[PDB]
C-alpha cells in the first residue's frame, strides 16, 4: 500500500436532505473503522474557497483499498457551477435523498445535470431512514429514484440504494454506522477506478507551429493524454479537413525523444505537412479517436455579476466566442423554446453552432468570452454534428 | 524546436 487508487466522489441531492451530514458521518465512521482524518457536520457545512466563486468543502477518507476525495456543497447554486465548470471532480456521485421528503426537485435537477456533465456513476443513499418505521413505503421512495435515475439514463434498476441515517451513524449508533460502511463498499465495488491520462488515446492541443524544409512541419504543446511514439500515425483535427501524417520525431528542450507523454510539453514533426495546413485550434490525435464538429448541445453557466460576469442579460442572436483548449472560436446560439433572455448567474441548455469546426466529444469543457474577457462557462453535453 | 525549461516549443 501507501498510495493507492485515487477516486473523486461527491454528495448531491435536494437541500437539507443530509448531504453534509453524510460527508461528516463518512469521514468519521470511516476514520474510526479503517483509520484516517475524521470530520463533523458543523465544520463541513462551511462554504469557503474557489477558483475555476463556488461554496465548497473538501474531505479525504480511506478504505482498505482506496483513497477518496469527497466534495460537498452548501447549496444547489454551488453544485451547478461546479459540475458545469468541472471544478468539482466526480468519478462517482452519492445521491443523498431523505426518505422523509422523498425525490424532490433539486434531486431530479442533479441527476439531470449529472448526465449533462459526464458524472459516470451514481450511488444512492436513502437517508433520514430512521424517521420512517414503514417497510412498504421506503419501498416506493426507492422505486421513485430507480424510475427517476432511469429517466436520465442511469441504471436505476441496478443502482445501489442504501437505507441509512447520516445522523444515527454519525453520532455513534453503530447499528446505523454499518450503513456508512456498506455505502463505502459500493464506492469500492460500484465506482470503477478512473483511467489515468496516459491510458487514454493520444490528444495534443497545438500551441506553436513552424516548418522544417526537408521533413515538413513541427507543432508544439502539452500532451493532454495518451502517448505519441515516434513513427506512429496521427491526425490534425479542427478548422480544416482532417489530415493524416506520421510522427517522424519528438523533441523537448532540444533533446530528441523516442516518445512524448501526457503531462509533457513537446515538439512533434509532421512528415509532409506544410505550415499553412495548420491552424490554431487544431489538435494532434490518435487517428480516429476524435472528430471535428461544428454543432453541439451544451449546458452553460453564465457568470453572475458578483463573479465578475456581465452586469446585463443577453438575448437571441447573441454571438460570443467559445474558447476551446487553445483558441476561442465564434458561434451562434439557439436558446430553449420560449427563452428570451439569459440573465447573469443563470445556467441553461444551449445549442451552439461554430463558424469553424473543433475536435470534440461529450464532456469537453469550454469558456464563453467577450473580448478575451470570460463571461461564461460550459461543457459539451452532446455533439450534434 | 525552441524551449528549454518550460515554454512551448520544439524541434524535430
Ligand atoms: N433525524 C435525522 N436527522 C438527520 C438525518 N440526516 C441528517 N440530519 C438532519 O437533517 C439536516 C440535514 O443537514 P445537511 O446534511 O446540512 O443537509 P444537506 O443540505 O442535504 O447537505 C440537519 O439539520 C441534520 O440534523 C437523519 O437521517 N435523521
Ligand atoms: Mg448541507
Amino acid at each position: 500500500e501507501r498510495t493507492k487508487p485515487h477516486v473523486n466522489v461527491g454528495t448531491i441531492g435536494h437541500v437539507d436532505h443530509g448531504k453534509t451530514t453524510l460527508t461528516a458521518a463518512i469521514t468519521t465512521v470511516l476514520a474510526k473503522t479503517y483509520g484516517g482524518a475524521a470530520r463533523a457536520f458543523d465544520q463541513i457545512d462551511n462554504a469557503p474557497e474557489e477558483k475555476a466563486t463556488i461554496n465548497t468543502s473538501h474531505v479525504e477518507y480511506d478504505t482498505p483499498t482506496r483513497h477518496y476525495a469527497h466534495v460537498d456543497c452548501p447549496g444547489h447554486a454551488d453544485y451547478v457551477k461546479n459540475m458545469i465548470t468541472g471544478a468539482a471532480q466526480m468519478d462517482g456521485a452519492i445521491l443523498v435523498v431523505a426518505a422523509t421528503d422523498g425525490p424532490m426537485p433539486q434531486t431530479r435537477e442533479h441527476i439531470l445535470l449529472g448526465r449533462q456533465v459526464g458524472v459516470p456513476y451514481i450511488i444512492v443513499f436513502l437517508n433520514k431512514c430512521d424517521m420512517v418505521d414503514d417497510e412498504e413505503l421506503l419501498e416506493l421512495v426507492e422505486m421513485e429514484v430507480r424510475e427517476l435515475l432511469s429517466q436520465y439514463d442511469f441504471p436505476g434498476d441496478d443502482t445501489p440504494i442504501v437505507r441509512g441515517s447520516a445522523l444515527k451513524a454519525l453520532e455513534g449508533d453503530a447499528e446505523w454506522e454499518a450503513k456508512i460502511l456498506e455505502l463505502a463498499g459500493f464506492l469500492d465495488s460500484y465506482i470503477p477506478e478512473p483511467e489515468r491520462a496516459i491510458d487514454k488515446p493520444f490528444l495534443l492541443p497545438i500551441e506553436d507551429v513552424f516548418s522544417i524544409s526537408g521533413r515538413g512541419t513541427v507543432v508544439t504543446g502539452r500532451v493532454e493524454r495518451g502517448i505519441i511514439k515516434v513513427g506512429e500515425e496521427v491526425e490534425i483535427v479542427g478548422i480544416k479537413e482532417t489530415q493524416k501524417s506520421t510522427c517522424t520525431g519528438v523533441e523537448m528542450f532540444r533533446k530528441l525523444l523516442d516518445e512524448g507523454r501526457a503531462g509533457e510539453n513537446v515538439g512533434v514533426l509532421l512528415r509532409g505537412i506544410k505550415r499553412e495546413e495548420i491552424e490554431r485550434g487544431q489538435v494532434l490525435a490518435k487517428p480516429g479517436t476524435i472528430k471535428p464538429h461544428t454543432k453541439f448541445e451544451s449546458e452553460v453557466y453564465i457568470l453572475s455579476k458578483d463573479e465578475g460576469g456581465r452586469h446585463t442579460p443577453f438575448f437571441k442572436g447573441y454571438r460570443p466566442q467559445f474558447y476551446f483548449r487553445t483558441t476561442d472560436v465564434t458561434g451562434t446560439i439557439e436558446l430553449p423554446e420560449g427563452v428570451e433572455m439569459v440573465m447573469p448567474g443563470d445556467n441553461i441548455k444551449m445549442v451552439v453552432t461554430l463558424i469553424h469546426p473543433i475536435a470534440m466529444d461529450d464532456g469537453l469543457r469550454f469558456a464563453i468570452r467577450e473580448g478575451g474577457r470570460t463571461v461564461g462557462a460550459g461543457v459539451v453535453a452532446k455533439v450534434l454534428g | 524546436s525552441c524551449n528549454c525549461v518550460c515554454g512551448f516549443c520544439c524541434s524535430x
